[PDB]
């Protein structure tokens, strides 16, 4: 069924199951017209499919044209969504295929199920969770391979960098939300945060700084008062 | 006009023909039905006075033979047979009318109800939905699963209606995925239509033999397999016109028999609202709206 609180450590069991957030696949700037009427510029998106135990992101990358001479845009890229994910499934070895794919948001659930009809033992699921996948473009890193293609093209990365050496995928997946509500709660702060001290580098083939254990420790501290915070400014308390 | 002779009335039931219906109380001379237009297939039933759940009756058309019904104490319940010798049977029934033991089937000369409900039912197709060959006529009750609910456990006693299902290989065709699924115009018209069902008077036949028994018997598959058959039609954007229009004939009749005060468990809110005001077809029921407003502005 759904997934929430209560079944939480089922993420982390060695069924193989893939997130998919489908928030920043369809992304529009609004602007004016000459005329003074209002129109939409789409740029370049993104699913965000993530296998939380590893860490493994499958970044499909869905260029602007796509969009072209498509009507209903915001129901399309449900559709979109769902044909990628179920083009990647099936790519991958059998012993690589998920047993479950937990969709952010209901409205991918017959989307996802429609075309994954040939993989009945496939399992569909939402989820009650409010997680803050959508930011997944405030990673620099990641927005920067979005805004550059020029093609649909798939880019897989590591969210976890290499933090799985020293923490498990429970604590792993915790620190990513963590950063992630951050970055979606208070942008600036969070980037100000993570970035602070010059002396802490991203290294090439990673997403987040190198910091020591003791830092990540600290730096857990500061993402978790900046969401406290954000709150108080937003609701006076 | 032709009859169903009661060999006897042991037990308090409470008697259905079509859509009249009529106390017999235990042991009262009753000894059947005359009068029973010719041309139509038609619905005998029985809701017993002491258990009023279980409610069974039997689909038959005069034309293939000579019915009646007796009770059986063993298995109790009034079942229907057929009587093989044609002097016997005529013989018992000009008595029993001679004496006066019969109801008279009590339709109005204006009256086109029963008609408008079953235009599309045959008997030869009532018998593949239901399933036992030996006898002319067919038994359905309250209890009764379908075929497609039995996937989701007697075989013998199952209504074995045509399977939809909207999220299925068979109504999806790949690489078509979300045109299929929001247009099933494609499952309609080839698989169901040209594919299944031959022809649209099959397809009628078998939705309005779905509301009956979801009617006569509240039998929820039944009602599941009616909605269903609506649905596929109100989502398919080519539909032929003259489908169309007999469909909106088709339901203003059902809505106009279904009895009030059991609209709420035969009447689904999501498919109604959806194939009268979002569906491709929310401006071709002219006549089913304009009931289900005035009749059930509630469940919209
Ligand atoms: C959902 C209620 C349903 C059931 N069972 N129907 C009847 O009892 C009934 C009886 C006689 C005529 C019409 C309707």
């Amino acid at each position: 069924g759904a997934m929430n609180s209560s079944n939480y450590a089922e993420l982390f069991n060695n069924d193989i199951k893939l997130f998919v957030d489908d928030t920043n696949v369809y992304r529009v700037t609004v602007h004016k017209t000459f005329e003074g009427n209002v129109a939409t510029k789409a740029i370049n998106g993104c699913i965000f499919t993530l296998n939380p135990k590893t860490g493994h992101l499958f970044l499909k990358i869905i260029h602007t044209s796509v969009w072209a001479g498509q009507k209903r845009l915001s129901q399309l890229a449900k559709w979109k969504t769902a044909e990628e994910v179920s083009a990647l499934v099936r790519s991958l070895p059998k012993e690589e295929q998920p047993k479950q794919i937990i969709v952010t948001r209901k409205a991918m659930l017959d989307p996802l199920e429609v075309h994954m009809l040939d993989f009945p033992n496939i399992a569909i699921r939402p989820t009650e969770l409010r997680l803050p996948f959508s930011a997944a473009m405030s990673i620099d890193k990641l927005s920067d391979v979005v805004m550059k293609a020029t093609e649909p093209q798939m880019v897989l990365f590591n969210i976890y960098d290499d933090w799985l050496d020293r923490i498990s995928s429970y604590t792993a997946f915790s620190r990513l939300t963590l950063l992630l509500r951050a970055l979606k709660t208070n942008e600036e702060s969070a980037k100000m945060i993570l970035l602070s001290d010059p002396t802490i580098t991203i290294k090439s083939y990673h997403l987040w700084p190198s910091f020591t254990d003791e830092q990540w420790i600290t730096i857990e501290s500061q993402m978790r008062d900046l969401i406290l915070t954000e709150y108080g400014r937003k609701y006076n308390v | 006009m032709n009859t169903v002779p009661f060999t006897s009335a042991p037990i308090e039931v409470t008697i259905g023909i079509d859509q009249y219906s009529f106390n017999v109380k235990e042991n009262q001379p009753f000894h059947g039905i005359k009068d029973i237009p010719i041309g139509h297939v038609h619905v005998i039933h029985f809701q017993h006075a002491d258990n009023s759940s279980m409610r069974y009756g039997y689909w038959f058309d005069c034309r293939m033979g000579n019915f009646y019904i007796q009770y059986d104490p063993k298995d109790g319940l009034y079942k229907m047979m057929e009587e093989r010798d044609g002097a016997k049977f005529e013989n018992i029934v000009h008595n029993f009318k001679e004496r006066q033991m019969m109801v008279s089937y009590p339709k109005i000369d204006e009256d086109d109800t029963w008609y408008n409900l079953t235009e599309f039912v045959q008997m030869d197709k009532i018998r593949k939905i239901v399933r036992k060959d030996e006898n002319q006529f067919s038994y359905v009750d309250s209890s009764m699963t379908t075929v497609q609910e039995n996937e989701l456990s007697d075989p013998a006693h199952s209504l074995n209606y045509t399977v939809i299902n909207f999220k299925s290989r068979e109504a999806i065709r790949p690489g078509h995925e979300m045109e299929d699924f929001l247009d099933k115009s494609y499952y309609l018209n080839t698989v169901m239509l040209q594919g299944i069902f031959k022809n649209s008077s099959n397809y009628f036949g078998e939705l309005q033999f779905a509301f009956l028994n979801a009617m006569f018997f509240g039998n929820y598959g039944s009602s599941l397999q009616w909605h269903a058959m609506i649905e596929l039609i109100c989502s398919s954007a080519t539909v032929p016109k003259h489908m169309l229009d007999k469909l909106d004939e088709i339901l203003y009749y059902q809505i106009k028999t279904l009895p009030e005060q059991y609209s709420d468990i035969l009447l689904n809110e999501r498919v109604w609202n959806i194939c009268l005001y979002s569906s491709f077809q929310k401006n071709s029921l002219h006549n089913t709206e304009k009931i289900m407003e005035n009749k059930y502005p509630e469940l919209l």
